[PDB]
């Protein structure tokens, strides 16, 4: 069995410049038997260039590979708003057919300031027996970000997850959701609850807190 | 299994690997004995009432028939065959007419004991070739050519697989490289009365060459007596003829030669054999 | 043209069996070879079986040995896939290939298939709302919150598809209890939270349950 | 001391699929191999599948291939039928069996059976209807549109047993059964004796008493 | 593949009598045939395995013969016990294992005369929308019985359905009963209704009619 490493794991670029990928194999390929495919989110793989060197009907001629035997390089001429998608690879040839862990490709812009936003549990899923805490984040660049919850002065951990969307097609942003998912009998015992966000477009992290029992 | 009027499966394992063979649907505390080639096994390789091998060998493929203990009343058959899983093939095309096309030859460089599938697939660019087969062999396709100085390198990729495994192998190149024609044939000697040094040298053109006209040949001669063991290489021009004229006095001779194009191609294998001595005056 | 079209999956109990089919269309499918390509949520493709012309030859991965069977006919043009005793593990979307030159050259829309003991049960709708009432910014923001539902999808509008500007409906995710849930926000301005009315649409086809929820401060 | 019992077999339209249980005991489940031989209402038996002491070898009719498929786990000693995409052919008797072990093959062991009824037409409540005439005179009373079966039909709360004769019911094209009972007394009674019979049915909450006379 | 062919398909013979049944198969099978008894409301039981060999706890009036194409099932001496259901299995092929089409042992007695009635619809039945008239069989012998449905003396056909009865535990006699289904307008539009039956112990059809408005 070959494993198949891609560098970098994103790809963050412009569109109308040059974008060169790797997928680097832990032996020697036999008779240059590598493939690049293309899929987009939601659609079917889509392939590109087979052999590394050749490309397939319909392809572009902005697209364009090389290498032998370990290190193969996939270059495109100039990015296009519609070549924004996740690459992989194929090995064949001293194995079964594998595939790489994908090189995701997104468009490059400025950085941007979140804004963080809290909600409470409703009633009626306090009457249940839950009681959920969503954290909010919006229209935040890159994607490089950490939310840290605190209930109470106290760090929880393992029991939270995230949720984030992909790029928007106008102001290319992105939004996350944060959860704390807890029991009714755990809700009611504290007194606080905070959610601290931390990013590289911020100076210091911001903290938004609400206090059980007056809301 | 199914009626014991049946034939027997067929059933492939690897060499060195350990299976089993239950005598069908029947169970396991049933009286059943074993037998191969109509000789009977003995219960140490036995389960209940499967077969236990154990170190699957060359030797013990064969026909394993299940019967009753101690009758002859046939309930299950199987034919178990052994092989090994395919190697990487071994490509090699040749064009033998530069004009016309060429072909390719492939084989496995470990023979396997199982039958096997090949297909092959030749790319010129980004085109689709079929390379139509004519031969008396089997394992080419003999691909026609279409264009010539396209500039354009040809790729050729033959696939195998088996019952235990699979393999491919691909290969480029140009339609230059692969170009090497057939050695002349009937390469006769004979004695020169007029001279006491000399030997009269005369060979032909292959006939799987369509088109010499268009395309010569340049002739590489060898000659060497039969106890020197020093071979001479005097390459000639445009012709099917030479002259030597620093040969032995009455002594044997065997001289030899090969065929390529002025500017392309390789040097082809040599031709039979010659034997002639010249003249001797008494 | 050349088209492949997928059929036969759907949501299952573990140790159950199913049989996918890929009918080929536009090709010369007897003088091809067939794949089967697997794709976890979240997860890169996958190689799982494979099948030779004249359908003799048979390949499996190691993964899949003793549980899976792989069939074809060369008069229907059609592709099977015998899946016994599913598992956990078996959740993704499978497609089909030609290998061509060794790259998979055709692919298909593909075919979901999901297999746990989630017992499928109707969506629940929460209002989420900011607790503090507070004018300072000029910009606020609301959503309601879905949980417990399955299986996928659910399709989410506010005032009956007559607000799109400013919706941000995240991906599901999968919770411990076997349960999908997801969440969605509107970004409103603070003026607009006393006169204007919010309500999301919460539909789920597979239970044909809606519940519509009145989100407000 | 060998017993072989079976689960999970009642009315289910042919829309959605069942799974049957056979659990074994009194002897080596993990040693014999299990059979399935169903029976139609009738007809004669028919064998359906086979599936190997171990579990490797199994095998389908060409009348359920494609749909059914069996399992069985040798630590607990329970067999297992998943039967996808029934339909009202397949609706009789199912029968868990056990191989031998000696030769020729047959069957040894066998359950008690179950039913699996598969019909579009849901539960229904029945109606009654008398019958009367209008030398040795018959009364009685009639069945129709009811489902399922079985009903208990009882005349005079059981005093009365002499002369009784309950017809089976009969599937109409309805997709509900009907059936009927007749009971014959001398014609000297007719004046004084007045007979009424009762119906019960159970799954459709049903109780009906109906006083048959002319 | 093969199948299996009895003969016959039912026989009428009193106890302490010699009962011969007599099972054919389509191709040459050596031994491998099993005879099974099934009694109604039971699960069926073996009697004889390799159409020659005795079950334990299997009285020795049961007796089997014959090999290759043809077998034979005998009994010495009838038994009120033994009057059931018999099957013949292969064990050839395997899949598909093939059953006969089954024989059915019945009680001999004498040729009776059946005593026939007919019951009009009631008056709820008549509210509903369908009416339906039935004329009853009771006490003949033997089963086959062909009964008659004329309105003015009008042939129906497919409009009728009929069941029969068991052998009665007492004299072993027959009951069938036939019901014949119609709505109210064509129940409306007649006005005499008959049933005639045709049995072998009767010389002439036994008449039992009314007409509608009488009743
Ligand atoms: C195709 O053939 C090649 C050549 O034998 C196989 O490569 C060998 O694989 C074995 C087992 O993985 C190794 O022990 C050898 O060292 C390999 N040799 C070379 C030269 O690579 C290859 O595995 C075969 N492919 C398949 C799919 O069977
Ligand atoms: C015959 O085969 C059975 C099945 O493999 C063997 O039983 C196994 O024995 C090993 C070691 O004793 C245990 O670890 C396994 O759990 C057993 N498996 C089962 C299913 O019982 C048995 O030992 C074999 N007998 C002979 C004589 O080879
Ligand atoms: C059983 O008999 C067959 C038939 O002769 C044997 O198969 C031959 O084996 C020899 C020895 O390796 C080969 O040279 C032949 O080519 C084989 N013939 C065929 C048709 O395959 C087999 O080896 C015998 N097995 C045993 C255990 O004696
Ligand atoms: C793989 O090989 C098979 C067999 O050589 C090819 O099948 C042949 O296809 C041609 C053209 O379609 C027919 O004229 C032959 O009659 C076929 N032969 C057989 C035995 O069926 C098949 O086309 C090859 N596939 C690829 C992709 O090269």
């Amino acid at each position: 069995e070959i494993v198949l490493t891609q560098s970098p794991g994103t790809l963050s670029l412009s569109p109308g410049e040059r974008a060169t990928l790797s997928c680097r194999a832990s032996q020697s390929v036999s008779s240059s038997y590598l493939a690049w495919y293309q899929q987009k989110p939601g659609q079917a793989p889509r392939l590109l260039i087979y052999g590394a060197s050749s490309r397939a009907t319909g392809i572009p001629d902005r697209f364009s590979g090389s290498g032998s035997g370990t290190d193969f390089t996939l270059t495109i001429s100039r990015l296009e708003p519609e070549d924004f998608a996740v690459y992989y690879c194929q090995q064949y040839g001293s194995s079964p057919w594998t595939f790489g862990q994908g090189t995701k490709v997104e468009i490059k812009r400025t950085v941007a300031a979140p804004s963080v936003f809290i909600f409470p549990p409703s009633d009626e899923q306090l009457k249940s027996g839950t009681a959920s805490v969503v954290c909010l984040l919006n229209n935040f660049y890159p994607r490089e970000a950490k939310v840290q919850w605190k209930v109470d002065n106290a760090l929880q951990s393992g029991n939270s997850q995230e949720s984030v969307t992909e790029q928007d097609s106008k102001d290319s942003t992105y939004s996350l959701s944060s959860t704390l998912t807890l029991s009714k009998a755990d809700y009611e015992k504290h007194k606080v609850y905070a959610c601290e966000v931390t990013h590289q477009g911020l100076s210091s992290p911001v903290t938004k807190s609400f206090n059980r029992g007056e809301c | 299994r199914h009626s014991p009027q049946e034939a027997p499966h067929v059933q492939y394992e690897r060499l060195g690997s350990d299976v089993t063979l239950p005598c069908g649907t029947a169970n396991w505390d049933a009286a059943v004995t074993w037998r191969v080639n109509g000789t009977d096994l003995a219960p140490d390789l036995l389960n209940g009432s499967q077969l236990v091998l154990h170190g699957l060998e060359l030797g013990h493929s064969g026909l394993y028939a299940c019967f009753h203990r101690d009758s002859w009343h046939l309930r299950h058959q199987v034919l178990l065959h052994v092989g090994l899983p395919p190697r990487e093939p071994v490509l090699s095309c040749r064009s033998n007419t530069y004009p016309k096309g060429f072909y390719c030859s492939w084989h496995l460089p470990t023979p396997t004991y199982i039958p096997n599938t090949f297909n092959v697939t030749v790319l010129h660019g980004s085109k689709i070739m079929v390379c139509e087969k004519d031969p008396a062999l089997k394992n080419r396709c003999h691909i026609r050519y279409m264009h010539l100085f396209s500039t354009i390198k040809y790729k050729v990729s033959i696939s195998v697989s088996n019952a235990l495994g699979h393999n491919a192998t691909a290969i480029t190149f140009d339609e230059f490289t692969i170009v090497k024609p057939d050695p002349p044939e009937n390469v006769v000697a004979r004695p020169v009365p007029s001279n006491p040094r000399r030997l009269e040298v005369t060979w032909q053109t292959p006939s799987t060459w369509p088109d010499p006209e268009s395309f010569p040949l340049k002739f590489f001669l060898r000659y060497r007596p039969l106890i020197l063991d020093q071979w001479q290489h005097v390459e000639l021009s445009d012709g099917t003829a030479h002259t030597i004229t620093d040969a032995y006095a009455g002594k044997e001779y065997i001289i030899q030669v090969a065929a390529k194009d002025n500017e392309i191609g390789t040097w082809s294998d040599w031709s039979v054999a010659a034997h002639a001595t010249p003249w001797t005056e008494e | 043209q050349v088209q492949l079209v997928e059929s036969g999956g759907g949501v299952v109990q573990p140790g159950r069996s199913l049989r996918l089919s890929c009918v080929a269309s536009g090709f010369t499918f007897s003088t091809s070879v067939m794949h089967w390509v697997r794709q976890a949520p979240g997860k890169g493709l996958e190689w799982v079986a494979n099948i030779w012309y004249d359908g003799i030859n048979k390949f499996y991965v190691d993964s899949v040995k003793g549980r899976f069977t792989i069939s074809r006919d060369n008069s229907k043009n059609t592709l099977y896939l015998q899946m016994n005793s599913l598992r956990a593990e078996d959740t993704a979307v499978y497609y089909c290939a030609r290998e061509f030159w060794s790259a998979f050259d055709l692919w298909g829309q593909g075919t979901m298939v999901t297999v746990s003991s989630a017992s499928t049960k109707g969506p629940s709708v929460f209002p989420l709302a900011p607790c503090s009432r507070s004018t300072s910014e000029s910009t606020a923001a609301l959503g309601c919150l879905v949980k417990d539902y399955f299986p996928e999808p659910v399709t989410v509008s506010w005032n009956s598809g007559a607000l799109t500007s400013g919706v941000h409906t995240f991906p599901a995710v999968l919770q411990s209890s076997g349960l999908y849930s997801l969440s969605s926000v509107v970004t409103v301005p603070s003026s607009s939270l006393g006169t204007k009315t919010y309500t999301c649409n919460v539909d789920h086809k597979p239970s044909n349950t809606k519940v519509d929820k009145r989100v407000e401060s």
